[PDB]
């Protein structure tokens, strides 16, 4: 998962 | 007299800002997943009644412009009004592609005083950025 | 006679202040998903704030974040909504 | 499995942020006036949120402030809800 | 889709009412306070809530109430409640003695910080300034 | 009417  | 009047000729305008791309100057990645968000957000406020527009990798000159158009625009035959901005951010700022601008410059410009055809009328931001760095652990 | 003009606002956002938010490559962010797939099932019956509440409680159970990185490892989300709203809101009706 | 930490908050403000908050020395602040007249008729009746919108609309409408400074005339105030709630809220049952 | 309301206790309710202030912070009688206070006793009383009321609180004391809430025990409290009534500048709040920010005040009822409140409702109510700008209104 |  990524970050904004 | 306790609801919001929803009978009018639209529903209203939903401005969907879809920033994927960034300049690489801003160090920001580029945003994979987010043309999904998009996609289901366009059928979703599409489905509700709204006249749906998809930007897309705006600037922060695009971004700041084309809110203040959409605010000096006629809203009286609308019931209310959408925003929904999908990009990297930190707090109280959101990224265009070419930099940082922040959330509340960009909501002024549909304040009671300065968009008056959406007086007493909802107006809904709804924003899809980081607020910091924080990470919530969680616990149980 | 006046109204203030900060009034009839609301904001949706993805996390609380100072946090980071999350968002699936394969799809979407989280917040994201789940607005609109409560959305697409209670968009024209509830109220704004239960919608968003609902929406709340979903990004909090439904998900939690991988990662072979240690630093993105075991990691949950709570968004945030800011309402200036002044009556109760029905997309319908 | 788990829960975040930040969630179940609600912060029912006042005012919204960079904003005052007006005070009548005789009857008391604006928020309080309002939040306990909805609170009293509806406490136990309406969920939180229906509550506190109820409080905003007042605030904004009900409410304008006099006073002896052209700085403090005619001036106006709207309320701030920051949910992070996961359920509705009801004080009875 | 409702908190679960059945329990002994509705919750404990601080109601924190800074009415005078240390010279040195500058800031003046918060006239009609008490009225506030008196009010909202009455409507939280009523609500089911177990109220108690503590006046001109310095920021430590502040501090120092929020924390021992947070410590103690809530299995049997359906959830929490905390107003506070006095001076204020964005994200922070006036004690007698001058300012502390909100954020240190809520962050022991957190998750990880207070398991009784776990996924049970917490409630802030605050009356205070959040910056100098002031609404004109319009129509 | 005052400021908090």
């Amino acid at each position: 998962v990524e970050i904004x | 007299t306790y609801q919001y009047n929803m009978n009018f000729e639209k529903l209203g305008k939903c401005i969907i800002i879809n920033n994927k791309n960034f300049d690489k100057v801003t160090g920001m990645g580029v945003r994979n997943g987010t043309d999904k968000d998009a996609e289901a957000l366009f059928k979703c406020f599409r489905s509700l009644g709204f006249d749906v527009i998809v930007y897309n990798d705006c600037s922060c000159a695009k971004m700041q412009d084309l809110l203040k158009k959409a605010s000096e625009e006629d809203h009286t035959n609308a019931a209310c009004f959408a925003c929904i901005l999908l990009s990297h951010g930190e707090e109280n700022v959101i990224y265009g592609k070419d930099g940082v601008t922040p959330i509340k410059d960009l909501t002024a410009h549909f304040r009671g005083d300065r968009c008056k055809t959406l007086l007493e009328k909802p107006k809904l931001f709804f924003i899809q950025a980081c607020r910091g760095t924080e990470l919530d652990d969680g616990i149980q | 006679y006046k109204i203030p003009v900060e009034a009839d606002f609301l904001f949706a956002y993805s996390t609380v202040p100072g946090y980071a938010s999350m968002r699936n490559p394969g799809r979407g962010s989280w917040f994201v998903q789940a607005l609109c797939s409560i959305l697409e099932e209670h968009g024209k019956d509830l109220e704004i704030m239960q919608i968003l509440t609902r929406v709340n409680d979903r990004v909090a159970r439904h998900f939690e974040s991988q990662s072979d990185d240690p630093h993105f490892h075991e990691k949950k989300q709570i968004p945030c909504v800011v309402s200036m709203l002044t009556k109760e809101l029905y997309f319908s009706q």
